């Protein structure tokens, strides 16, 4: 037996009223640990604040949709724990309005679209933002992140060379098609100045003619 | 080979006027342009596509309609079995890359001399300026006076009023009126082909600059909703929204401190917002509080809340026995 440790910890962000944010959080540890999400030592429970755990069981997500300001502006946590020991890490939410968004706040130039790719050929979902400064494009299949880590993998990220002046190009690539790879796909703009989701677009996998 | 996939850019056009359709990886998703690549003995080749996923034989360029110029190719004119995508390749031999490029080829609506799948499309505010540019002309451009560019409106000529003035490639409305509604086409000579794009205009009023405002129920009298314990309860919410931009409108409603949409219950929730009534781009809308097994509990005050960039108003409901 072991204790909680976390692989994975949720760090601070900063949303647009009526958009989405993610807060991710994994540990391992013997026995499983089970996690919960908090705001002031009070378990989350809100119509807009969903819960979505991996297959792993190595953690979940905090999904809040449509953000809320200044309802949802607050400090939340994840706590990990098993009878073994328990860990928790502290994470913040700003929810920005429109009229108060800066210059330089990643937008979605173009979003994701409905694609059909058949059984094991190679499905590409596309994402164009911009941003000052320039933004990182990040995906969620099904509100949980993509894992594009490992290289080499089945699923890739690519990205915009980058000429100053247009927006930023990138795209999840994804190799081998599988049923399981059929789902609810959305891009996502950080930089420093905040996050913004592109609306969703689904993946379908027909079977290989 | 890296694949992009589609362009984002994509080439709608009349069959019949010239098109050149640019190689997207200069343009966006690598550093250098054409004659470095070149330099740095890269190939460029051009593959055409039916769609996806059909693949792609090799284009058999003539010299003259389908020419393949420098960094692009040039159709002269555009033929309707022209429309499909057009993958663009670079290689190294350790190296390679290709985005693929969208290109439709449509008809004239009957009758019209647009076609309405193929349009763009712009807004304007009442009593505001507006500016209207025919685009995208970048090589049909020419430096003289002549030819020019003539302005219809529902693909006919007409009497234009003096307020709206013209330069080269753009049309300026110094005060929009719900007659400027509609339809606009450029025509452009030069081949002498025709090209010709079509703006949609709709209009709005101005960007308002007052809080929205309540009906049901009302900012200052205290209304009152009859109901039975056991029973259900819908307490509808309607109230009247400026134009604000592409917001949509925020009305909820709350108990005291608490947001009902903020609660996991079965018993009580809002519904979805209703647009009861839109007219550019004014609307009514409506959202109702719902309580289905009427306790003890529910009785008492709701408010119904209404928020802009301008402002947040409330209204209020006491629900109470029979
Ligand atoms: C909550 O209450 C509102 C108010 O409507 C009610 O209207 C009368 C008939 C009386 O029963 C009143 O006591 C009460 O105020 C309900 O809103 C209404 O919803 C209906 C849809 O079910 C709308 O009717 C039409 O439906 C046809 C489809 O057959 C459409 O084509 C029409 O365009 C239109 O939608 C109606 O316009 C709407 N009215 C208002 C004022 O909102 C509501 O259904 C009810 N329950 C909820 C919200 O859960
Ligand atoms: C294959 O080409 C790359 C260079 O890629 C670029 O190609 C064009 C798109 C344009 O952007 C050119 O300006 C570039 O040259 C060569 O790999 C590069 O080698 C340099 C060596 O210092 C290195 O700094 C770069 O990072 C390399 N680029 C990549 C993408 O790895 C490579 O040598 C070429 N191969 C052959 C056989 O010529
Ligand atoms: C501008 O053109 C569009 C079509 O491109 C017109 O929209 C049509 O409006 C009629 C009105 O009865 C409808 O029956 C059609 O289905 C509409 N077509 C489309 C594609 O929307 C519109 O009327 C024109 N604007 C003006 C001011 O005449
Ligand atoms: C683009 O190519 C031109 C030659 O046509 C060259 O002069 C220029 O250096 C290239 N671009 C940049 C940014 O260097
Ligand atoms: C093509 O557009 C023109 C407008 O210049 C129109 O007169 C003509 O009728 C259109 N063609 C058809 C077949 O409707």
């Amino acid at each position: 037996e072991t204790p909680p440790r976390f692989t994975r910890t949720p760090v601070d962000q900063t949303g647009v009223s009526g958009g989405v944010a993610s807060f991710i959080c994994q540990a391992t540890g013997d026995p499983r640990p089970k996690i919960v999400w908090n705001k002031k030592g009070k378990k989350v429970s809100n119509q807009r604040f969903e819960v979505i755990e991996f297959d792993d069981g190595s953690g979940s997500v905090l999904r809040i949709q449509p953000l809320r300001t200044p309802r949802d502006e607050a400090i939340y946590e994840c706590v990990a724990s098993n009878n073994v020991g328990e860990i928790s890490v502290s994470t913040r939410l700003t929810v920005l309005r429109e009229d108060q968004i800066p210059r330089g706040f990643p937008t979605i130039d173009m979003g994701p679209q409905l694609k059909v790719v058949e059984r094991t050929r190679t499905a590409t979902m596309l994402c164009a933002a911009s941003g000052n400064p320039d933004p990182e494009i990040t995906w969620f299949k099904d509100f949980l992140p993509v894992d594009t880590s490992n290289n080499n993998g089945r699923i890739k990220q690519l990205r915009s060379e980058s000429i100053g002046g247009t927006p930023i190009r990138g795209a999840l690539q994804i190799e081998q098609s599988e049923e399981s790879d059929q789902g609810k796909y959305e891009c996502v703009a950080t930089n420093s100045a905040g996050t913004r989701y592109s609306a969703p677009a689904n993946l379908y996998v027909r079977e290989l003619r | 080979c890296t694949d992009w996939s589609v362009d984002i850019k994509k080439y709608q056009v009349l069959v019949g006027e010239p098109v050149r359709i640019k190689c997207a990886l200069f343009y966006g998703y690598i550093r250098t342009n054409y004659s470095l690549a070149q330099s740095a003995g890269l190939s460029l080749m051009w593959y055409k596509s039916s769609g996806p996923g059909d693949f792609e034989e090799p284009i058999a360029f003539d010299g003259s309609r389908m020419s393949k110029e420098e960094d692009s190719i040039w159709f002269r004119p555009t033929l309707l079995q022209d429309s499909g995508l057009y993958a663009c390749v670079i290689r190294n031999s350790t190296y390679c890359m290709k985005v693929s490029i969208s290109l439709t080829v449509g008809e004239n609506d009957t009758g019209l001399c647009y076609n309405s799948k193929m349009k763009y499309f712009e807004k304007a505010e009442l009593s505001k300026s507006k500016e209207i540019s025919c685009r995208d002309i970048e090589d049909f451009l020419l430096p003289t006076r002549e030819p020019e560019i003539l302005w219809y409106k529902e693909c006919r000529t007409k009497a234009w009023r003096p307020s709206i003035v013209f330069k080269r490639d753009t049309l300026l409305i110094k005060e929009v009126k719900e007659d400027d509604i509609g339809n606009y086409t450029c025509e452009l000579k030069y081949g002498g082909f025709v090209v010709r794009r079509t703006t949609e205009l709709t209009v709005t009023a101005p960007l308002t600059d007052k809080p929205p405002k309540l009906l049901y129920p009302m900012e200052s009298k205290l209304t009152v909703q009859e109901t039975q314990l056991g029973g259900s309860a819908n307490l509808t919410c309607r109230a009247f929204f400026g134009y604000s931009g592409d917001v949509s409108p925020l009305i909820y409603w709350m108990k005291g401190e608490k947001f009902i949409e903020d609660l996991d219950e079965n018993r009580v929730w809002e519904s979805d917002i209703r647009i009861l009534k839109e007219h550019l781009g004014e609307q009514e809308v409506s959202i109702s509080l719902i309580v289905d097994s009427v306790e003890e509990g529910d009785l008492g005050n709701y408010s119904c809340y209404v928020e802009n960039g301008n402002g947040r108003r409330h209204a209020s409901v006491l629900l109470h026995k029979r």
